RNA sequence: ACUCGUGAGAGACUGCCGGGGUCAACUCGGAGGAAGGUGGGGAUGACGUCAAGUCAUCAUGCCCCUUAUGUCCAGGGCUUCACACAUGCUACAAUGGCCGGUACAAAGGGCUGCGAUGCCGUGAGGUGGAGCGAAUCCUUUCAAAGCCGGUCUCAGUUCGGAUCGGGGUCUGCAACUCGACCCCGUGAAGUCGGAGUCGCUAGUAAUCGCAGAUCAGCAACGCUGCGGUGAAUACGUUCCCG
């Protein structure tokens, strides 16, 4: 059995990828098993000069889906 | 008891009483007490004269304390001063010698605050 | 920053202790992010413009 | 600073990202070549109003989709402009890069294009008030456009004192998340300096 | 010219403009004097506002 | 069998109840080796006390997250849920006791510009 | 002697 | 509190004595959130008092509270643009809070080498009417009496 | 201080300078810019013109000052008092 | 099966009851419910004000330099100190110090990086490389406060750690000016701090630890997050500020 790992920055894209992946492989599938979302957080200062007390927060969220059996540029595929 | 010319405190645990020696802290006291064998939890008023002798000979053998250590430190500082190194003139004018900031702090080397 | 320093940043020397980040688009030496290679101001502006695929505002 | 950029406020709800690719080790160089492509396409084409630039990357292959109101100007009848953009896009270490030149359906409901036109008129000799009036009245004719605000700041009319002016028509609720606000900012180059133009346009709301 | 004083916890600040240092300092002194006069809060300055009759 | 869960500010307790004697098995440790505090034991046994049903149920528990206080609170909530599952009709006595309500008192998120969630940097007007 | 300290330190 | 009074926290009864007052006391002596240490201190003090006197902790604790509980206090009130020290009647909750706070604070300044021993000695003296908290209550009642003339507003 | 494994750090320039200086047993004034170079027992007789920031200060090495660096004996900042 | 992970959905809408209310807004109480009245916290900052800050993120009108105010390099400086102000950390100790045992988190990071077992050092650390692009491996299985036991006995102390002497490790071409850490010794002021002044209404203040960015190394006690234990008080707008 080979692992199909989908990582995507967009949620709906990852559901779409998992869904047509299972559709085309249906082979016995385990289903799009979700994996914990990975969050990267950064805090920056709004003003170019001074004004440190004013901060803005950004994040990048990575959704992970797992396919165990027996594409849009947003989502990757790792086959192992 | 009189140990190397130092009067030990009246009632102290042995290693911490030995800490009162100028050349001994706590780690030194603990390791020397382990080496010679006398108990560490036993008080100063329970010392036998043979115990005083064994600590005396051990300390005089493999340790340097009190006047010799003081004069060696003083000589080292003076020699560091007289060679003209950075730490030399740092010692001469009573300023911190390990790169500490002096804009605001360093009252320890400057002494008590003076006003002008 | 100055053009000369920006160009000098790209040279590979025999000694790597000197390499500075110097964010790519404007050469700002301070506050450079390794993941994007951009300074805080440029990172914020491009994130707001949506040019970074995944970065967005925070709320929690 | 008072109002944040509307596109970034609704980036995760209404609007979509202008670059679409995934990268973990190669995020930095992808960003580098992305901004290089953007600046190259901005400097190369200025006659036809460039509405938008998307970049998609899958391994070697890059798809750059560029929107303009005059596709014929930026494209070659024999492919001369296409050949030029292709050659200058290979040189950006884009490996195999292919371009999709596209045309906007309505070139007056686009905030960026409206700001483009307002700046172009304001640059040479046109009084600013005429520019905002014409832009606003032309925007209202479009069916889906339901609100518009146009604001310019700087040394308007070559004066010694900076000023800010703004004209609104309809509804522009910048605080409402579901309502989409097309936002366009552009700097007009006058002999007395730089004049900033911002345009917000409201065309219904999405849920 | 800007001046800030901490009169027993009360912050009194003033700011003036002038063509030179001397004029600015003099105007700042006058402004600070007026502010301190309005700040007094001692009895002589708070006796006409206390309810009477 | 019957199984329930209790949650208290990042502490999770999975509880299994049987009609055995009053023996507590918290991840293989008793009510003494685990939770060595009388107040925590009161907090645990309060639903049993108000329901009169002490020393007639053997409890097994899986604990994860939080500290002793949060774990004790989650365990009490889980015990209350197990009791209401076993016997419904005593819901008033438990509900008026408040043991059936989850406590949404979580750690408030830290904010930028402040040392803590609400503590502000010292400001000198001079 | 300092020189001896150099020799023992580095050699 | 500009828009009205705030709700009160219903603190729970104690496990080993079953009274509200001891829980209030442990909350008063609490420091840095070390509730276990505060409970240990209070329980040890109660046991020490029990061993010394031979009776139940709670009754002598209540006697000490009633001995150090105030009924009249003095507050600075501004009427007609002028401030006076007006004697004011104390609500029962405030009296209990003040008595417990005085007990804890004065026991913290004793010289009995340990918090448990200091607290036990202070509570015993307050029960017998010799504690410094009793003196503080006497002084505050005296100050309330001395300014009775300002009681009309 | 520098680790013992790496050995003392002496710059090559003044190194070859002092080997060519001591090969004929004559000690002329050697002018150098490398303050970071330590002092080797091969410098015992030589006198260095160590850079300061404005000029070069002459420093005559002795047996006592071995193991230090040249920059110790070229004070940079000049402070006389207020 | 129970958690958990992440998709969809339900669930709070004064929905219902009683009473005030112009039978109006709205308000008080009650039932139900996990949650009751914008549930808790965020993102979001109207017209404008202060010619607020930024020609040193960037761009830019005008003026100026142009064998230099451009550009390359070595060394030094930004770290200087008779003082003043501000923000923090550690303390002045027994609600504690030291030693031994022992139980519970969340979040985050990792490829020329995380780096384990083992071995060598007292200890920084050295050798070595298992496994990991990671719900898997490593950050130890993760913590400290906490609980149990022993000791110290109110002292400038077994408190406090500054300063200084000596000896080392790591990074870096290079730790003198000017890194951090480790070991031995040294053991200052400091006895809860005048006038005055600051923060905080509940998982809050207080206190304890963990992680990340920047980063070869660090001046980090700073900043941004995460959780552990967790209080007191609010009678009421007369006075102070907005």
């Amino acid at each position: 059995k080979i692992r199909i790992r989908l990582k995507a920055y967009d949620h709906e894209a990852i559901d779409a990828s998992a869904r047509k992946i299972v559709e085309t492989v249906t082979a016995s599938v385990v289903g799009p098993v979700p994996l914990p979302t990975e969050k990267n957080v950064y805090c920056v200062i709004r003003s170019p000069h001074k004004y440190k007390d004013s901060r803005e927060h950004f994040e990048m969220r990575t959704h992970k889906r797992l396919i165990d059996i027996l594409l849009p540029a947003s989502v990757d595929v790792n086959i192992q | 008891a009189r140990l190397v010319g130092v009067d030990l405190p009246r009632d102290k645990r042995m290693e911490i009483a030995l800490t009162y020696i100028y050349g001994i802290g706590r780690t030194r006291s603990n390791e020397i007490l382990a080496a010679t064998g006398i108990d560490k939890n036993m008080r100063t008023k329970d010392l036998t004269d043979d115990q005083v002798t064994v600590l005396r000979d051990y300390i005089e053998g493999n340790l340097k304390v009190e006047g010799d250590l003081r004069r060696e430190v003083q000589a080292d500082i003076r020699r560091k001063i007289e060679i003209g190194c950075y730490q030399g003139l740092r010692h001469r004018r009573g300023l911190p010698v390990r790169g500490q900031r002096t804009k605001t702090n360093a009252r320890t080397r400057k002494g008590p605050k003076r006003t002008i | 920053a100055k053009k000369a320093l920006v160009h000098k940043a790209n040279k590979k020397p025999k000694f790597a202790v000197r390499a500075y980040t110097r964010c790519n688009k404007c050469g700002r030496p301070h506050s450079v992010y390794r993941k994007f290679g951009l300074c805080r101001i440029c990172l914020r502006e491009m994130a707001h413009a949506g040019e970074l695929p995944g970065v967005q505002k925070s709320s929690w | 600073g008072q109002k944040i950029n509307p596109h970034g406020f609704r980036l995760g709800i209404t609007t979509e990202w202008k670059s679409r690719w995934y990268a973990d080790k190669q995020y930095k160089d992808y960003v580098k070549e992305d901004v290089a492509i953007r600046k190259l396409l901005a400097t190369g084409l200025e006659r036809a109003g460039i509405a938008d630039v998307e970049i998609e990357r899958t391994r070697d292959r890059v798809r750059v989709d560029i929107h303009t109101a005059r596709p014929g100007i930026v494209i070659g009848r024999r492919g001369t402009e296409a050949d030029r953009i292709r050659a200058d896009l290979e040189k950006l270490t884009g490996k195999q890069v292919q371009l999709n030149i596209l045309e906007v359906k309505n070139p007056e409901s686009q905030a960026q294009l409206v700001a483009q036109g307002v700046a172009e008129q304001l640059s040479n000799r046109v009084a600013f008030r005429r520019a905002m009036r014409k832009a606003i009245q032309s925007a209202m004719r479009q069916p889906n456009v339901k609100g518009i605000r146009v604001q310019c700041s700087g040394r308007l009319g070559g004066a010694e004192m900076s000023r800010s002016e703004f004209y609104r028509e309809g509804r522009v609720p910048l605080h409402t998340l579901r309502a989409d606000i097309d936002y366009g900012l552009y700097e007009a180059k006058t002999t007395f300096g730089r004049i900033g133009v911002k345009v917000w346009i409201y065309k219904g709301d999405i849920v | 010219a800007q001046a800030n004083l901490d009169v027993n916890g009360r912050q009194v600040r003033a700011q003036v403009e002038g063509v030179n240092a001397r004029e600015a300092v003099d105007r700042l002194e006058a402004r600070l004097r007026s502010r301190l006069e309005r700040i007094a809060e001692h009895w002589e300055a708070r006796r006409g506002g206390v309810p009477a009759e | 069998p019957i199984q329930t869960v209790g949650r208290r500010k990042e502490a999770v307790v999975r509880v299994r109840l049987v009609p055995g004697t009053g023996q507590f098995n918290l991840d293989g440790r008793t009510l003494e080796n685990y939770f060595p505090n009388k107040v925590h034991q009161q907090l645990i046994k309060a639903p049993l006390v108000t329901v009169d049903r002490v020393d007639q149920f053997d409890i097994y528990a899986h604990l994860d997250g939080g500290g002793p206080s949060g774990q004790a609170g989650a365990l009490r909530l889980a015990i209350a849920r197990a009791l209401i599952l076993v016997q419904p009709e005593d819901r008033p006595a438990l509900k008026k006791a408040g043991f059936l309500t989850r406590d949404p008192r979580a750690i408030e998120r830290k904010k930028y510009g402040l040392k803590k969630a609400r503590k502000a940097p010292q400001y000198s007007k001079r | 002697g300092r020189v001896a300290r150099f020799e023992k330190r580095y050699g | 509190p500009r828009k009205g009074p705030a709700p009160k926290r219903p603190l729970v009864n104690d496990p080993v004595y079953g009274s509200q007052l001891v829980t209030q006391l442990v909350n008063k002596v609490l420091l840095e959130g070390k509730k276990s240490l505060a409970e240990r201190i209070v329980y040890g003090a109660l046991e020490q008092a029990r061993e010394k006197t031979g009776t139940d902790p709670v009754v002598t604790l209540k006697r000490a509270l009633d001995n150090v509980k105030p009924a009249l206090e003095v507050r600075s009130r501004r009427v007609g643009g002028a401030t006076y020290q007006v004697p004011v009647e104390v609500r029962p909750d405030r009296s209990t809070t003040l008595a417990l706070r005085w007990l804890v604070n004065f026991s913290r300044q004793r010289r009995e080498k340990t918090m448990v021993e200091r607290l036990a000695n202070e509570i015993l003296d307050a029960s017998n009417g010799l504690g410094a908290s009793v003196k503080r209550r006497e002084d505050t009642h005296k100050m309330a009496e001395a300014n009775r003339a300002f009681a009309h507003y | 201080p520098r680790s013992l494994k790496k050995g003392p750090f002496v710059d090559d320039h003044l190194l070859k300078k002092v080997d060519v200086q001591n090969e004929k047993n004559t000690k002329q004034v050697i002018k150098t810019w490398s303050r970071r170079s330590t002092i080797i027992p091969d410098f015992i007789g030589h006198t260095f013109a160590v850079h300061d920031g404005r000029k070069h200060v002459p420093v005559f090495v002795t047996e006592a000052m071995v193991g230090h660096k040249l920059g110790e004996f070229a004070p940079t900042r000049t402070f006389k008092g207020h």
